[PDB]
RNA sequence: GAAAAUCCGGGGGAGAGGGUGUAAAUCUCGCGCCGGGCCGUACCCAUAUCCGCAGCAGGUCUCCAAGGUGAACAGCCUCUGG
RNA sequence: CCGACUUAGAACUGGUGCGGACCAGGGGAAUCCGACUGUUUAAUUAAAACAAAGCAUCGCGAAGGCCCGCGGCGGGUGUUG
RNA sequence: GUUUUUUCACUGACCCGGUGAGGCGGGGGGGCGAGCCGGGCUCUCGCUUCUGGCGCCAAGCGCCCGGCCGGCCGGGCGCGAC
């Protein structure tokens, strides 16, 4: 369809996180009387979980798959969209453009994200869209 | 851009923050010629896909 | 009884040549099991100007099949070659200009340069700006590719040796006429010093065997012999015909 | 205004070397700093830098070229003849 | 096929309505608007699968023009270069079932 | 139309770090602390400290560079200085 | 409201003096030679001599040509073709 | 047979070229073509070519082997890489 849906995984193309993937969870196809560029939302993954092996320790593998999230407006030219989607709800109630007014906020929208790009890593699905980009 | 034209030696005194931008190839690479090496290290990547789904066809009707 | 030009240019220090802006030695790329069986990938850097020499050169920036490192080589410069072209060197590599690859794996009429006269020396013949040299034909026993050179003789060629394909850069630029002899100074400043070269008759006959005369001229016949020893072999050396040239 | 007959860039030489010899190198010396077509971006910038490499001021994109023409004609003759043995070969 | 596309290329700039250029066509094919794309064959060939990716979601068709970015902005009636086109509607113009 | 010493950034992710603190590992941040040995250093630098047998009209590499006249670092005249 | 420097024009005027010192091309018509620029016998020859671009042959496809070296699995041209 | 001896290739001194002496030669396991009513063979390829990314310090699958109270806290060895 038209392919820049609240369900889309998209390369971050420019900024601090060049090269981090990213998904979607508001499209704004219009310009807002703020951003006045056609903009989305996107909550992806800054610190990536590292390639894990067997006989690790229960412990050890504990530590490597920490996802650290991040939380950012970027433009449709400041991010690439690709063929693959994840199916992650990311609620509206925390991960908002309200939550660019307050820090103490934005640690729980960065903290909302970390645990399902964390709490579904363990599955195995969407397992391309955990692995780093390779350059 | 962002990072101090002086003399290399001098560089042993500058802070972190003044010799690279906060960026991956941050100090090292133009950020135009960065975001061309992440869609071609990604569009190259998905053309690799099709070759693996190509190569899923031509064997198995023989 | 003074030694003449040519015996002085034989010992050194001045006839040497002038090697210190010169951008490196261009050859091809050291034979392994990437060039022998199949092919390997290599991006082509930036053409680039060497002092000495007439066609340009090329760092072609080749991975490293065994090690983490990243191989870098000069070679000569194909025409039509630019930055960013992919080079492929190898036995199952294409049949296009700068894609190098043994003569016995392209077919004959086929144009090369920095074509290997041995299997190893990584380029040799046909490689000064502009000359080609011609693939002749097979011999798929014994392994002679006759190759046609850019004197015009043919040699056999041991068939498992690498050129690569199309012509050198740089070619035709003996069309242009050096209308200044200040043009001639710099040219061979960039080579060696033998540029200002004085005519053996303006010569004393102490220095050189057509010096001395009343009359500024030989007097001897300057078509001389092959056996002729260290100082008088000068002027037309071991002349089959001379004069003026008509026709072939 | 037209300031010179039929002396071109080589009316740079003035009465020096030959009448013949600044008939002939004038086609060179027009060549050699010509603006040429760019193949890469169409900018009217393949400028040659030194010899035998030609440099676009635009995509920064160096060819190795003939001297004093981007293509000397024994050059793109081979280029067509090396594609036509291509297509010969592989079928 | 290769002369009607120069001319059905005019029956787009006169009628239909067009965006010649990347950057304002990039845009259009994400407006899903981009009824089609056509290409230079001397674009940048990371600009060439940017352009044939967008289309692959978009779902368009990338045609191919079979000259450089000089003569396809002479095909396409201006008097600048351009590699990317896009046309939002065809106006009276068989494109897509050409 | 120089090399090399030297310096820095990057890409990788082997590791290390502490278990909710009296936090840890760690820091190219701001102060603080201690140290920097060895050799040359005067003066002439040219119509008198150099080389031409000499206070020899020769020769000998550079830096700064006022006002007027003027195209002008031309010539002539003057200021500081000698 | 603040101008910074010239070009042009006409007047008037001196005993026709006035680029007032300084700075600072004698000119034409032919001949021979060397195209030119460059260079040259430091201390008697700066030349028409040398060099020169251009032109033309000649050698050589590398165990090679050309040359060096008492010598060598030696060395120069050669980081060459 | 013995020697004189022209003519082909032999390598093993001897010379040359490359290399950071990195896959050479036979043979086998494994894929494309050929012939017999699951059968045993004659020869060919042996993995990268649409774009100025990325690639090192092995994943995977086996197997022995250190404690404490047959369940709990790791190293080593093979194919992978004939």
């Amino acid at each position: 369809g038209k392919f820049m849906k609240p369900g889309k995984v998209v390369l971050v193309l420019a900024g601090r996180y060049s090269g981090r993937k990213a998904v979607i969870v508001k499209n704004i196809d219009d310009g807002t009387s703020d951003r006045p560029y056609s903009h989305a939302l996107v909550a992806g993954i800054d610190r990536y979980p590292r390639k894990v092996t067997a006989a690790m320790g229960k412990k050890k593998i504990a530590k490597r798959s920490k996802i650290k999230s991040f939380v950012k407006v970027y433009n449709y030219n400041h991010l690439m969209p690709t063929r693959y989607s994840v199916d992650i709800p990311l609620d509206k109630t925390v991960v908002n453009k309200d939550v660019f007014r307050d820090p103490a906020l934005k640690r729980k929208a960065r903290r909302e994200a970390k645990v399902k790009f964390e709490e579904r890593y363990k599955t195995g699905k969407n397992k391309w869209f955990f692995q780093k980009l390779r350059f | 851009r962002g990072v101090r034209a002086v003399r290399p030696k001098v560089l042993m005194r500058l802070s972190k923050t003044k010799k690279h931008v906060s960026r991956a190839y941050g100090g090292s690479m133009c950020a135009k010629c960065v975001r061309d090496r992440i869609k071609r290290a990604f569009l190259i990547e998905e053309q690799k896909i099709v070759v693996k789904v190509l190569k899923a066809q031509a064997q198995s009707q023989k | 009884g003074r030694v003449i030009r040519g015996q002085r240019k034989g010992a050194g220090s001045v006839f040497r040549a002038h090697v210190k802006h010169r951008k490196g030695a261009a050859r091809l790329r050291a034979v392994d099991f990437a060039e022998r069986h199949g092919y390997i990938k290599g991006i082509v850097k930036d053409i680039i100007h060497d002092p000495g020499r007439g066609a340009p050169l090329a760092k072609v920036v080749f991975r490293d099949p065994y090690r983490f490192k990243k191989r870098t080589e000069l070679f000569i410069a194909a025409e039509g070659i630019h930055t960013g072209q992919f080079v492929y060197c190898g036995k199952k590599a294409q049949l296009n200009i700068g894609n190098v690859l043994p003569v016995g794996t392209m077919p004959e009429g086929t144009i090369v340069c920095c074509l290997e006269e041995k299997p190893g020396d990584r380029g040799k013949l046909a490689r000064a700006s502009g000359n080609y040299a011609t693939v002749i034909s097979h011999n798929p026993e014994t392994k002679k590719t006759r190759v046609k050179l850019p004197s015009g003789s043919k040699k056999v060629i041991s068939s498992a040796n690498r050129a690569v394909v199309g012509v050198v850069a740089g070619g035709g630029r003996i069309d242009k006429p050096i209308l200044k002899a200040g043009r001639a100074y710099h040219k061979y400043k960039a080579k060696r010093n033998c540029w200002p070269r004085v005519r053996g008759v303006a010569m004393n006959p102490v220095e050189h065997p057509f010096g001395g005369g009343n009359h500024q001229h030989i007097g001897k016949p300057s078509t001389i012999r092959r056996d002729a020893p260290a100082g008088r072999k000068v002027g037309l050396i071991a002349a089959r015909r001379t004069g003026r040239l008509r026709g072939t | 205004a037209k300031r010179t007959k039929k002396v071109g860039i080589v009316g740079k030489y003035g009465t020096r070397y030959g009448a013949s010899l600044r008939k002939m190198v004038k086609k060179i010396e027009i060549s050699q700093h010509a603006k040429y077509t760019c193949s890469f971006c169409g900018k009217t910038k393949m400028k040659r830098r030194a010899v035998g490499i030609w440099h676009c001021g635009s995509c920064m994109k160096t060819v190795a070229g003939g001297a004093w023409t981007y293509n000397t004609t024994s050059a793109v003759t081979v280029k067509s003849a090396i594609r036509r043995l291509k297509e010969l070969k592989d079928q | 096929s290769l002369e009607s596309i120069n001319s059905r290329l005019q029956l787009v700039m006169k009628s239909g309505k067009y965006v010649l250029g990347y950057k304002q066509s990039l845009k259009m094919i994400r407006q899903g608007k981009a009824k089609l794309v056509i290409l230079a064959n001397n674009c940048p060939a990371l600009r060439k699968s940017e352009i044939e990716y967008y289309a692959m979601l978009a779902k368009t068709g990338v045609h191919h023009y079979s000259g450089n970015n000089i003569e396809l902005g002479t095909a396409c009636g201006k008097y600048y270069r351009v590699c990317t086109l896009s046309i939002i509607d065809p106006g009276d113009s068989d494109i897509i079932r050409s």
